[PDB]
Protein backbone atom coordinates (compact mmCIF):
# COMPACT_ATOMS: atom_id res chain seq x y z
CA UNK A 1 0.00 0.00 0.00
CA UNK A 2 2.68 2.40 -1.35
CA UNK A 3 0.61 5.89 -1.13
CA UNK A 4 2.14 9.34 -2.24
CA UNK A 5 -0.23 12.46 -1.08
CA UNK A 6 0.76 15.85 -2.77
CA UNK A 7 -0.62 18.74 -1.50
CA UNK A 8 1.02 22.85 -1.71
CA UNK A 9 0.38 23.90 -4.86
CA UNK A 10 -2.19 26.32 -6.49
CA UNK A 11 -2.25 30.00 -7.34
CA UNK A 12 1.01 31.78 -7.07
CA UNK A 13 2.00 35.70 -8.20
CA UNK A 14 4.70 35.57 -10.69
CA UNK A 15 7.99 36.33 -9.30
CA UNK A 16 6.85 34.67 -6.07
CA UNK A 17 7.29 31.29 -4.11
CA UNK A 18 5.71 27.80 -3.72
CA UNK A 19 6.33 24.66 -1.39
CA UNK A 20 4.76 21.17 -2.38
CA UNK A 21 5.04 18.33 -0.15
CA UNK A 22 4.22 15.19 -0.65
CA UNK A 23 3.45 12.50 2.45
CA UNK A 24 4.47 9.04 1.60
CA UNK A 25 3.55 5.68 3.19
CA UNK A 26 3.32 1.95 3.06
CA UNK A 27 7.25 1.42 2.29
CA UNK A 28 10.71 2.02 3.83
CA UNK A 29 11.12 5.73 2.97
CA UNK A 30 14.76 5.73 4.16
CA UNK A 31 16.00 3.29 1.33
CA UNK A 32 14.52 4.80 -2.02
CA UNK A 33 15.18 7.78 -3.76
CA UNK A 34 12.21 10.15 -4.74
CA UNK A 35 11.72 12.98 -6.85
CA UNK A 36 8.89 15.54 -8.84
CA UNK A 37 7.40 15.49 -11.99
CA UNK A 38 5.64 18.17 -14.33
CA UNK A 39 3.87 18.68 -17.13
CA UNK A 40 2.78 22.01 -18.35
CA UNK A 41 -0.69 22.55 -20.00
CA UNK A 42 -0.26 20.58 -23.46
CA UNK A 43 3.13 19.61 -22.85
CA UNK A 44 4.68 16.12 -22.03
CA UNK A 45 6.61 15.14 -18.71
CA UNK A 46 9.40 16.71 -17.45
CA UNK A 47 11.56 15.43 -14.54
CA UNK A 48 11.52 18.33 -12.26
CA UNK A 49 14.23 17.31 -8.92
CA UNK A 50 15.09 14.40 -7.49
CA UNK A 51 17.08 13.52 -3.64
CA UNK A 52 18.95 10.74 -2.87
CA UNK A 53 17.63 8.17 -0.44
CA UNK A 54 19.73 9.83 2.31
CA UNK A 55 19.80 13.35 0.71
CA UNK A 56 23.07 13.66 -0.30
CA UNK A 57 22.60 13.98 -4.03
CA UNK A 58 20.60 16.01 -5.00
CA UNK A 59 19.85 16.99 -9.54
CA UNK A 60 17.35 19.56 -11.01
CA UNK A 61 16.01 20.11 -14.73
CA UNK A 62 17.94 23.13 -16.27
CA UNK A 63 14.98 25.13 -16.25
CA UNK A 64 14.91 25.63 -12.53
CA UNK A 65 18.24 26.05 -12.10
CA UNK A 66 19.20 28.14 -8.82
CA UNK A 67 15.06 28.49 -8.19
CA UNK A 68 14.11 25.08 -6.64
CA UNK A 69 15.48 22.98 -3.45
CA UNK A 70 14.16 19.44 -2.76
CA UNK A 71 14.81 17.97 0.38
CA UNK A 72 13.31 14.86 2.37
CA UNK A 73 12.84 13.91 5.99
CA UNK A 74 12.97 10.27 6.37
CA UNK A 75 11.61 9.73 9.85
CA UNK A 76 8.86 11.76 8.92
CA UNK A 77 8.07 10.39 5.23
CA UNK A 78 7.66 13.76 3.23
CA UNK A 79 9.72 15.17 0.84
CA UNK A 80 9.26 18.58 -0.41
CA UNK A 81 10.11 21.06 -3.51
CA UNK A 82 10.59 24.57 -3.13
CA UNK A 83 10.40 26.84 -6.36
CA UNK A 84 11.42 30.67 -6.39
CA UNK A 85 11.08 33.59 -9.21
CA UNK A 86 7.76 31.70 -10.50
CA UNK A 87 7.38 32.51 -14.20
CA UNK A 88 4.77 31.28 -16.55
CA UNK A 89 6.78 28.43 -17.74
CA UNK A 90 6.15 26.85 -14.26
CA UNK A 91 2.37 26.56 -14.49
CA UNK A 92 2.13 22.75 -14.27
CA UNK A 93 0.38 19.63 -12.75
CA UNK A 94 3.42 18.45 -10.45
CA UNK A 95 3.59 14.30 -9.15
CA UNK A 96 5.26 13.25 -6.40
CA UNK A 97 7.45 10.05 -7.79
CA UNK A 98 9.14 7.41 -5.54
CA UNK A 99 12.23 5.54 -6.85
CA UNK A 100 12.65 1.74 -6.68
CA UNK A 101 16.77 2.14 -6.01
CA UNK A 102 18.19 4.39 -3.44
CA UNK A 103 19.75 6.72 -6.02
CA UNK A 104 23.25 5.85 -7.02
CA UNK A 105 22.48 5.95 -10.68
CA UNK A 106 20.93 8.35 -12.76
CA UNK A 107 18.60 6.20 -14.48
CA UNK A 108 16.59 5.64 -11.28
CA UNK A 109 14.86 8.85 -10.91
CA UNK A 110 13.23 8.09 -14.11
CA UNK A 111 13.93 4.95 -15.10
CA UNK A 112 13.22 2.93 -11.89
CA UNK A 113 9.90 4.70 -10.99
CA UNK A 114 7.86 2.41 -9.26
CA UNK A 115 5.04 4.81 -7.56
CA UNK A 116 3.15 7.56 -8.45
CA UNK A 117 1.30 10.11 -6.65
CA UNK A 118 -1.82 11.90 -7.93
CA UNK A 119 -0.46 15.48 -8.83
CA UNK A 120 -1.00 18.60 -7.26
CA UNK A 121 -1.99 21.59 -10.25
CA UNK A 122 0.35 25.13 -9.94
CA UNK A 123 -0.92 28.20 -11.75
CA UNK A 124 1.58 31.10 -11.85
CA UNK A 125 -0.39 34.24 -12.91
CA UNK A 126 -0.83 37.50 -11.62
CA UNK A 127 -4.88 37.00 -12.10
CA UNK A 128 -7.31 36.44 -9.24
CA UNK A 129 -9.93 33.44 -8.59
CA UNK A 130 -13.19 33.44 -10.38
CA UNK A 131 -16.05 31.02 -9.91
CA UNK A 132 -18.19 29.76 -12.95
CA UNK A 133 -21.23 30.59 -14.60
CA UNK A 134 -23.26 27.61 -15.63
CA UNK A 135 -25.49 27.50 -18.22
CA UNK A 136 -27.58 25.21 -19.31
CA UNK A 137 -27.50 23.39 -22.68
CA UNK A 138 -31.38 22.24 -23.33
CA UNK A 139 -32.62 20.15 -25.80
CA UNK A 140 -34.67 8.41 -30.74
CA UNK A 141 -32.65 10.02 -28.20
CA UNK A 142 -32.01 13.52 -26.90
CA UNK A 143 -28.50 15.07 -26.45
CA UNK A 144 -28.60 17.84 -22.68
CA UNK A 145 -25.76 19.47 -21.25
CA UNK A 146 -24.20 22.18 -19.42
CA UNK A 147 -21.81 24.97 -19.96
CA UNK A 148 -19.55 26.01 -17.11
CA UNK A 149 -17.79 29.34 -18.46
CA UNK A 150 -15.70 32.31 -17.30
CA UNK A 151 -13.51 30.23 -14.09
CA UNK A 152 -9.97 30.62 -12.53
CA UNK A 153 -8.00 28.55 -11.95
CA UNK A 154 -8.39 25.47 -13.77
CA UNK A 155 -10.16 22.29 -11.00
CA UNK A 156 -13.46 21.92 -11.26
CA UNK A 157 -15.37 19.18 -10.92
CA UNK A 158 -18.75 18.14 -12.72
CA UNK A 159 -21.17 15.58 -12.24
CA UNK A 160 -25.12 14.61 -13.06
CA UNK A 161 -27.61 14.28 -10.55
CA UNK A 162 -25.01 14.23 -7.88
CA UNK A 163 -23.25 11.04 -9.50
CA UNK A 164 -26.57 9.11 -10.55
CA UNK A 165 -26.51 9.54 -13.95
CA UNK A 166 -22.92 8.53 -15.12
CA UNK A 167 -23.62 6.50 -18.61
CA UNK A 168 -23.40 8.44 -21.22
CA UNK A 169 -21.98 11.86 -19.92
CA UNK A 170 -19.49 13.61 -21.76
CA UNK A 171 -17.22 16.22 -19.51
CA UNK A 172 -14.48 18.12 -22.39
CA UNK A 173 -11.15 18.87 -21.33
CA UNK A 174 -11.28 22.66 -21.05
CA UNK A 175 -10.15 25.31 -22.74
CA UNK A 176 -8.45 29.10 -22.03
CA UNK A 177 -10.25 31.87 -23.62
CA UNK A 178 -8.72 34.86 -24.57
CA UNK A 179 -10.18 36.36 -21.43
CA UNK A 180 -7.81 34.46 -19.19
CA UNK A 181 -10.88 32.30 -18.37
CA UNK A 182 -11.16 28.47 -18.41
CA UNK A 183 -14.28 27.08 -20.04
CA UNK A 184 -16.10 24.11 -20.15
CA UNK A 185 -19.06 21.78 -21.32
CA UNK A 186 -20.74 18.67 -20.54
CA UNK A 187 -23.29 16.84 -22.21
CA UNK A 188 -25.22 13.71 -21.74
CA UNK A 189 -27.11 11.86 -23.81
CA UNK A 190 -30.35 10.03 -22.53
CA UNK A 191 -33.64 8.85 -24.02
CA UNK A 192 -35.66 11.71 -25.91
CA UNK A 193 -38.76 10.13 -23.83
CA UNK A 194 -37.23 10.75 -20.30
CA UNK A 195 -37.87 14.39 -21.23
CA UNK A 196 -39.65 16.15 -18.88
CA UNK A 197 -40.91 13.43 -16.58
CA UNK A 198 -36.94 12.67 -15.44
CA UNK A 199 -35.40 16.04 -13.80
CA UNK A 200 -31.38 16.43 -14.95
CA UNK A 201 -29.92 18.62 -12.35
CA UNK A 202 -25.91 19.98 -13.49
CA UNK A 203 -23.45 19.69 -10.60
CA UNK A 204 -20.42 21.79 -10.48
CA UNK A 205 -18.15 22.24 -7.71
CA UNK A 206 -14.82 25.25 -8.17
CA UNK A 207 -13.17 24.04 -4.98
CA UNK A 208 -10.53 27.57 -5.41
CA UNK A 209 -13.38 29.69 -5.26
CA UNK A 210 -15.80 28.07 -2.27
CA UNK A 211 -18.01 27.67 -5.08
CA UNK A 212 -21.12 24.73 -5.60
CA UNK A 213 -23.58 25.20 -8.16
CA UNK A 214 -26.67 23.26 -8.69
CA UNK A 215 -28.36 23.71 -12.08
CA UNK A 216 -31.37 22.07 -13.34
CA UNK A 217 -31.29 21.72 -17.34
CA UNK A 218 -34.96 21.84 -18.83
CA UNK A 219 -35.71 22.61 -22.15
CA UNK A 220 -37.79 25.83 -23.54
CA UNK B 1 41.13 18.91 -25.05
CA UNK B 2 40.65 21.52 -22.29
CA UNK B 3 40.28 19.24 -19.17
CA UNK B 4 39.33 20.96 -15.82
CA UNK B 5 41.77 21.57 -12.94
CA UNK B 6 42.62 18.06 -11.33
CA UNK B 7 45.04 16.51 -8.44
CA UNK B 8 47.07 14.03 -9.96
CA UNK B 9 47.50 10.58 -8.34
CA UNK B 10 47.47 6.75 -9.00
CA UNK B 11 50.38 7.19 -11.25
CA UNK B 12 50.76 3.47 -12.78
CA UNK B 13 53.39 2.70 -16.07
CA UNK B 14 52.08 0.71 -19.33
CA UNK B 15 54.12 0.16 -21.91
CA UNK B 16 57.11 2.06 -20.44
CA UNK B 17 54.92 5.26 -20.39
CA UNK B 18 53.88 7.09 -17.08
CA UNK B 19 49.62 6.94 -16.74
CA UNK B 20 48.20 9.17 -14.35
CA UNK B 21 44.64 9.10 -13.00
CA UNK B 22 43.24 13.17 -12.71
CA UNK B 23 40.51 13.32 -10.00
CA UNK B 24 38.38 16.65 -10.78
CA UNK B 25 36.09 17.53 -7.66
CA UNK B 26 35.67 21.37 -6.62
CA UNK B 27 32.36 21.73 -5.75
CA UNK B 28 30.20 24.47 -7.18
CA UNK B 29 27.13 25.05 -9.96
CA UNK B 30 29.57 24.50 -12.87
CA UNK B 31 31.60 21.80 -11.77
CA UNK B 32 30.82 18.43 -12.14
CA UNK B 33 32.58 14.59 -11.60
CA UNK B 34 35.61 14.16 -14.00
CA UNK B 35 37.56 11.07 -13.95
CA UNK B 36 40.82 11.55 -15.98
CA UNK B 37 43.53 9.65 -17.60
CA UNK B 38 46.30 11.33 -18.22
CA UNK B 39 49.89 10.38 -19.89
CA UNK B 40 53.21 12.05 -19.67
CA UNK B 41 53.97 12.73 -23.52
CA UNK B 42 57.26 14.51 -23.21
CA UNK B 43 56.81 17.53 -20.47
CA UNK B 44 53.59 17.59 -20.11
CA UNK B 45 50.56 15.78 -19.27
CA UNK B 46 47.48 14.61 -21.61
CA UNK B 47 44.44 14.10 -21.04
CA UNK B 48 42.56 10.95 -22.98
CA UNK B 49 39.26 10.20 -21.37
CA UNK B 50 36.99 11.38 -19.30
CA UNK B 51 36.05 7.85 -17.40
CA UNK B 52 32.99 9.01 -15.42
CA UNK B 53 31.06 10.03 -18.43
CA UNK B 54 30.83 6.55 -19.42
CA UNK B 55 29.40 5.77 -16.61
CA UNK B 56 25.56 6.25 -14.34
CA UNK B 57 27.06 7.23 -11.15
CA UNK B 58 26.04 10.13 -9.13
CA UNK B 59 28.44 9.81 -6.52
CA UNK B 60 32.26 9.60 -6.15
CA UNK B 61 33.89 5.96 -7.23
CA UNK B 62 36.32 3.57 -6.07
CA UNK B 63 38.53 3.29 -8.18
CA UNK B 64 41.38 0.15 -9.11
CA UNK B 65 43.90 -0.34 -11.54
CA UNK B 66 45.78 -3.65 -12.44
CA UNK B 67 47.84 -4.48 -15.24
CA UNK B 68 46.65 -8.05 -16.85
CA UNK B 69 47.49 -9.86 -20.07
CA UNK B 70 49.80 -6.42 -21.67
CA UNK B 71 46.25 -4.53 -21.19
CA UNK B 72 44.74 -1.89 -18.58
CA UNK B 73 41.83 -2.41 -16.46
CA UNK B 74 40.60 0.95 -14.65
CA UNK B 75 37.51 0.37 -12.21
CA UNK B 76 34.86 2.39 -11.24
CA UNK B 77 33.05 1.31 -8.32
CA UNK B 78 29.78 2.81 -6.57
CA UNK B 79 30.97 4.58 -3.06
CA UNK B 80 28.25 2.71 -0.75
CA UNK B 81 28.15 4.14 2.78
CA UNK B 82 29.17 1.86 6.04
CA UNK B 83 25.90 2.07 7.32
CA UNK B 84 23.72 1.87 4.35
CA UNK B 85 25.67 -0.83 2.58
CA UNK B 86 23.88 -2.61 0.02
CA UNK B 87 24.43 -6.86 -0.51
CA UNK B 88 24.86 -5.81 -4.31
CA UNK B 89 27.94 -3.61 -5.65
CA UNK B 90 28.37 -2.31 -8.96
CA UNK B 91 31.31 -1.45 -10.95
CA UNK B 92 32.05 -0.28 -14.10
CA UNK B 93 35.23 -1.91 -15.57
CA UNK B 94 37.11 0.17 -18.61
CA UNK B 95 39.90 -2.37 -20.30
CA UNK B 96 42.17 -1.29 -23.49
CA UNK B 97 44.85 -3.37 -25.14
CA UNK B 98 47.07 -0.13 -27.00
CA UNK B 99 46.95 3.02 -24.16
CA UNK B 100 44.82 5.31 -26.13
CA UNK B 101 41.44 3.91 -26.44
CA UNK B 102 39.02 2.23 -23.73
CA UNK B 103 35.32 -0.06 -23.81
CA UNK B 104 33.38 -0.61 -21.02
CA UNK B 105 32.25 -3.53 -19.40
CA UNK B 106 29.38 -2.94 -16.45
CA UNK B 107 29.94 -5.36 -13.85
CA UNK B 108 28.31 -6.70 -10.95
CA UNK B 109 29.68 -7.75 -7.14
CA UNK C 1 17.41 12.21 -26.10
CA UNK C 2 15.56 9.92 -25.57
CA UNK C 3 13.27 9.42 -28.80
CA UNK C 4 9.99 7.69 -29.06
CA UNK C 5 7.51 7.26 -31.95
CA UNK C 6 4.81 10.19 -31.80
CA UNK C 7 1.69 7.67 -32.86
CA UNK C 8 0.91 4.16 -32.18
CA UNK C 9 -1.92 2.46 -34.09
CA UNK C 10 -3.61 -0.78 -33.61
CA UNK C 11 -6.57 -3.27 -33.97
CA UNK C 12 -7.71 -4.87 -30.35
CA UNK C 13 -5.74 -8.38 -30.27
CA UNK C 14 -2.66 -7.26 -32.12
CA UNK C 15 0.68 -7.15 -30.46
CA UNK C 16 1.95 -3.67 -30.06
CA UNK C 17 5.60 -2.41 -29.37
CA UNK C 18 6.34 0.79 -28.66
CA UNK C 19 10.15 1.55 -28.65
CA UNK C 20 12.83 3.91 -26.56
CA UNK C 21 16.42 4.42 -27.78
CA UNK C 22 18.86 6.65 -26.63
CA UNK C 23 20.04 5.10 -23.77
CA UNK C 24 21.72 1.97 -22.33
CA UNK C 25 20.28 1.87 -18.58
CA UNK C 26 17.38 1.29 -17.36
CA UNK C 27 14.07 2.01 -19.18
CA UNK C 28 10.47 3.18 -17.23
CA UNK C 29 7.26 2.95 -19.01
CA UNK C 30 4.10 5.26 -17.65
CA UNK C 31 0.34 5.17 -19.03
CA UNK C 32 -1.50 8.74 -19.09
CA UNK C 33 -4.95 8.12 -20.15
CA UNK C 34 -5.98 11.83 -19.41
CA UNK C 35 -3.28 14.86 -20.20
CA UNK C 36 -2.86 16.25 -16.31
CA UNK C 37 -3.62 13.17 -14.75
CA UNK C 38 -1.77 10.60 -12.33
CA UNK C 39 0.73 8.47 -14.83
CA UNK C 40 0.58 4.26 -13.44
CA UNK C 41 3.58 2.94 -13.91
CA UNK C 42 3.71 0.01 -16.74
CA UNK C 43 6.84 -1.55 -16.85
CA UNK C 44 9.91 -0.16 -14.97
CA UNK C 45 13.76 -1.60 -14.58
CA UNK C 46 13.68 -2.57 -18.12
CA UNK C 47 11.28 -5.30 -17.21
CA UNK C 48 9.91 -5.11 -13.79
CA UNK C 49 6.11 -5.10 -14.07
CA UNK C 50 3.49 -3.83 -10.60
CA UNK C 51 1.47 -6.16 -9.50
CA UNK C 52 -1.79 -4.29 -10.21
CA UNK C 53 -0.41 -4.16 -14.07
CA UNK C 54 -1.99 -6.69 -16.57
CA UNK C 55 -0.14 -9.21 -17.32
CA UNK C 56 0.30 -8.71 -21.27
CA UNK C 57 2.26 -5.43 -20.62
CA UNK C 58 6.27 -6.33 -20.84
CA UNK C 59 9.53 -4.47 -21.27
CA UNK C 60 12.72 -4.89 -23.03
CA UNK C 61 15.70 -4.01 -23.93
CA UNK C 62 18.21 -4.85 -26.27
CA UNK C 63 21.71 -2.16 -26.91
CA UNK C 64 20.68 1.40 -26.54
CA UNK C 65 17.01 0.44 -26.85
CA UNK C 66 14.39 -0.40 -24.54
CA UNK C 67 11.21 -1.74 -26.16
CA UNK C 68 7.54 -1.61 -24.04
CA UNK C 69 5.47 -4.57 -26.01
CA UNK C 70 1.41 -5.30 -25.27
CA UNK C 71 0.71 -8.41 -26.82
CA UNK C 72 -3.35 -8.69 -27.22
CA UNK C 73 -4.30 -4.87 -26.79
CA UNK C 74 -7.24 -3.78 -25.13
CA UNK C 75 -9.22 -1.27 -26.04
CA UNK C 76 -8.97 0.45 -22.86
CA UNK C 77 -5.40 0.36 -23.08
CA UNK C 78 -5.50 3.67 -25.15
CA UNK C 79 -3.53 6.61 -24.18
CA UNK C 80 0.31 7.88 -24.32
CA UNK C 81 2.80 6.56 -22.79
CA UNK C 82 6.23 7.94 -21.52
CA UNK C 83 9.57 6.13 -21.34
CA UNK C 84 12.24 7.54 -18.86
CA UNK C 85 15.97 6.42 -18.44
CA UNK C 86 18.76 8.57 -18.35
CA UNK C 87 20.50 10.59 -21.87
CA UNK C 88 24.02 11.03 -20.98
CA UNK C 89 23.85 11.63 -17.25
CA UNK C 90 20.34 13.73 -16.83
CA UNK C 91 17.61 12.40 -15.98
CA UNK C 92 14.97 12.55 -19.22
CA UNK C 93 11.85 11.19 -20.19
CA UNK C 94 10.56 10.57 -24.13
CA UNK C 95 8.15 13.02 -26.10
CA UNK C 96 5.63 10.56 -25.10
CA UNK C 97 3.87 7.86 -27.77
CA UNK C 98 0.08 8.14 -28.19
CA UNK C 99 -1.71 4.97 -28.66
CA UNK C 100 -4.72 4.91 -30.59
CA UNK C 101 -7.04 1.61 -30.85
CA UNK C 102 -8.01 1.27 -34.35
CA UNK C 103 -12.09 0.96 -35.12
CA UNK C 104 -14.97 1.06 -37.80
CA UNK C 105 -15.53 3.92 -39.09
CA UNK C 106 -18.40 5.65 -37.08
CA UNK C 107 -20.17 8.86 -38.28
CA UNK C 108 -21.41 11.09 -35.21
CA UNK C 109 -24.09 12.48 -33.97
CA UNK C 110 -24.23 15.62 -34.17
CA UNK C 111 -26.34 18.67 -31.71
CA UNK C 112 -26.49 22.19 -31.55
CA UNK C 113 -27.88 24.30 -28.43
CA UNK C 114 -28.65 27.74 -28.83
CA UNK C 115 -27.41 29.97 -26.37
CA UNK C 116 -29.37 30.42 -23.07
CA UNK C 117 -31.59 33.08 -21.97
CA UNK C 118 -30.25 33.53 -18.18
CA UNK C 119 -26.29 33.77 -20.58
CA UNK C 120 -28.26 35.87 -22.78
CA UNK C 121 -29.21 38.82 -20.21
CA UNK C 122 -25.44 39.14 -19.35
CA UNK C 123 -24.41 40.37 -22.84
CA UNK C 124 -22.94 37.48 -24.14
CA UNK C 125 -24.12 34.37 -26.58
CA UNK C 126 -22.47 31.30 -26.69
CA UNK C 127 -23.46 28.31 -29.22
CA UNK C 128 -22.09 25.24 -28.90
CA UNK C 129 -22.27 22.16 -31.73
CA UNK C 130 -21.49 18.81 -30.10
CA UNK C 131 -20.39 15.98 -32.27
CA UNK C 132 -21.14 12.40 -30.32
CA UNK C 133 -19.40 9.03 -30.36
CA UNK C 134 -17.31 9.30 -34.02
CA UNK C 135 -14.15 7.32 -35.34
CA UNK C 136 -11.95 8.56 -36.68
CA UNK C 137 -10.61 11.72 -34.66
CA UNK C 138 -10.37 13.85 -38.08
CA UNK C 139 -13.59 15.80 -38.41
CA UNK C 140 -14.12 19.24 -39.90
CA UNK C 141 -16.68 21.66 -38.55
CA UNK C 142 -17.14 24.90 -39.60
CA UNK C 143 -19.46 27.74 -38.25
CA UNK C 144 -21.77 29.99 -40.11
CA UNK C 145 -24.06 32.63 -39.27
CA UNK C 146 -26.70 33.62 -42.11
CA UNK C 147 -24.32 31.59 -44.33
CA UNK C 148 -21.59 33.68 -43.73
CA UNK C 149 -18.58 31.83 -42.25
CA UNK C 150 -16.87 32.16 -38.81
CA UNK C 151 -13.12 32.70 -38.82
CA UNK C 152 -11.68 33.34 -35.50
CA UNK C 153 -14.44 33.23 -32.93
CA UNK C 154 -14.69 29.65 -31.96
CA UNK C 155 -13.16 26.96 -29.97
CA UNK C 156 -13.01 23.54 -29.77
CA UNK C 157 -12.36 20.59 -27.28
CA UNK C 158 -12.06 16.57 -28.10
CA UNK C 159 -12.35 14.31 -25.29
CA UNK C 160 -9.92 11.22 -25.14
CA UNK C 161 -10.28 8.14 -26.97
CA UNK C 162 -13.24 5.50 -25.32
CA UNK C 163 -11.97 2.89 -22.93
CA UNK C 164 -14.74 0.77 -24.46
CA UNK C 165 -15.80 1.62 -28.14
CA UNK C 166 -12.74 3.85 -28.99
CA UNK C 167 -14.63 6.85 -30.17
CA UNK C 168 -14.44 10.29 -29.68
CA UNK C 169 -16.69 13.04 -28.66
CA UNK C 170 -16.26 17.01 -30.19
CA UNK C 171 -17.22 20.33 -29.42
CA UNK C 172 -17.28 23.44 -30.96
CA UNK C 173 -18.47 26.85 -29.34
CA UNK C 174 -19.28 30.07 -30.80
CA UNK C 175 -19.10 33.15 -28.96
CA UNK C 176 -20.90 36.10 -30.03
CA UNK C 177 -21.76 39.81 -28.26
CA UNK C 178 -25.83 40.18 -27.53
CA UNK C 179 -25.53 42.76 -29.93
CA UNK C 180 -24.43 40.98 -33.02
CA UNK C 181 -26.57 37.82 -31.87
CA UNK C 182 -29.59 39.88 -32.30
CA UNK C 183 -28.52 40.77 -35.77
CA UNK C 184 -28.71 37.13 -37.20
CA UNK C 185 -31.50 34.46 -37.41
CA UNK C 186 -29.90 31.01 -38.49
CA UNK C 187 -26.90 30.19 -36.83
CA UNK C 188 -25.82 26.68 -38.52
CA UNK C 189 -22.57 24.27 -37.76
CA UNK C 190 -21.54 21.88 -40.72
CA UNK C 191 -19.82 19.04 -39.81
CA UNK C 192 -17.61 17.00 -42.32
CA UNK C 193 -16.72 13.00 -41.57
CA UNK C 194 -15.15 10.06 -43.21
CA UNK C 195 -18.69 8.71 -41.79
CA UNK C 196 -20.59 11.82 -43.64
CA UNK C 197 -21.59 10.80 -46.82
CA UNK C 198 -22.14 14.45 -47.22
CA UNK C 199 -21.58 17.62 -44.96
CA UNK C 200 -24.28 17.18 -41.91
CA UNK C 201 -25.75 20.82 -40.95
CA UNK C 202 -27.83 21.50 -37.33
CA UNK C 203 -29.17 24.93 -37.23
CA UNK C 204 -31.89 26.79 -35.47
CA UNK C 205 -33.51 29.89 -36.19
CA UNK C 206 -32.92 33.00 -33.46
CA UNK C 207 -36.21 33.17 -31.42
CA UNK C 208 -37.97 29.85 -33.01
CA UNK C 209 -38.85 26.37 -31.24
Amino acid sequence: AVTLDESGGGLQTPGGALSLVCKASGFDFSSYAMGWVRQAPGKGLEYVAGIRNDGSFTLYTPAVKGRATISRDNGQSTVRLQLNNLRAEDTATYFCTKSADDGGHYSDFSGEIDAWGHGTEVIVSSASTKGPSVFPLAPGTAALGCLVKDYFPEPVTVSWNSGALTSGVHTFPAVLQSSGLYSLSSVVTVPSSSLGTQTYICNVNHKPSNTKVDKKVEPK
Amino acid sequence: KNPVPCIRDMFFIYKNELYNICLNDLKGEEDEIHIYVQKKVKDSWITLNDLFKETDLTGRPHIFTYIQEDEINILLCEDEEFSNRKKDLTCHRFYSNDGKEFNNAEITI
Amino acid sequence: ALTQPSSVSANPGETVKITCSGSTYNYGWYQQKSPGSAPVTVIYYNDKRPSDIPSRFSGSKSGSTGTLTITGVQAEDEAVYYCGNSDSRNVAFGAGTTLTVLRTVAAPSVFIFPPSDEQLKSGTASVVCLLNNFYPREAKVQWKVDNALQSGNSQESVTEQDSKDSTYSLSSTLTLSKADYEKHKVYACEVTHQGLSSPVTKSFNRGEC
